[PDB]
């Protein structure tokens, strides 16, 4: 699923 | 104008085949707030494809919740274009939001699938945002 790159 | 509640913009990635480090896209802006598209390799292995809202700011004030359609552009058919979806609120403790894992790096760069030429990819952004709050007040 999505998220942030860090 | 820069109050436009939403926006196509597209960053093509250089010498795409060695890309080692994260790459950012000038901003495009949306409802006043630059947002820019973020690629990085992921484990070779896989291509990290991010929108990122507002990150230069120094404020810790600001929100803008935006949906949005992130594309790899195929060259050769844009029917073969690969591409997701998101929906997010973005502020300062999580300014970007995209898949670490969009797409995987070997078909990307595979010469004939029409993704990648002369080592260089284009991505493309298609943000719908709406009003932000605790920015112009």
């Amino acid at each position: 699923e999505p998220g942030g790159s860090r | 104008t820069s109050w436009r509640s939403e926006a196509t913009f597209q960053f093509t990635v250089e010498r795409f085949s060695r890309l080692s480090e994260s790459v950012l896209s000038p901003p495009c802006f949306v409802r006043n707030l630059p947002w820019k598209i973020m690629v990085m390799p992921r484990f070779q292995k896989s291509v990290g494809f991010f929108l990122q809202c507002n990150a230069e700011s120094d404020s810790t004030s600001w929100s803008c919740h935006a949906q949005a359609v992130l594309k790899i552009i195929n060259y050769r058919d844009d029917e073969k274009s690969f591409s997701r979806r998101i929906s997010h609120l973005f502020f300062h403790k999580e300014n970007d939001w995209g898949f670490s894992n969009f797409m995987a790096w070997s078909e990307v760069t595979d010469p004939e699938k029409g993704f990648i030429d002369d080592d260089k990819v284009t991505f493309e952004v298609f943000v719908q945002a709406d009003a932000p709050h605790g920015v112009a007040w």
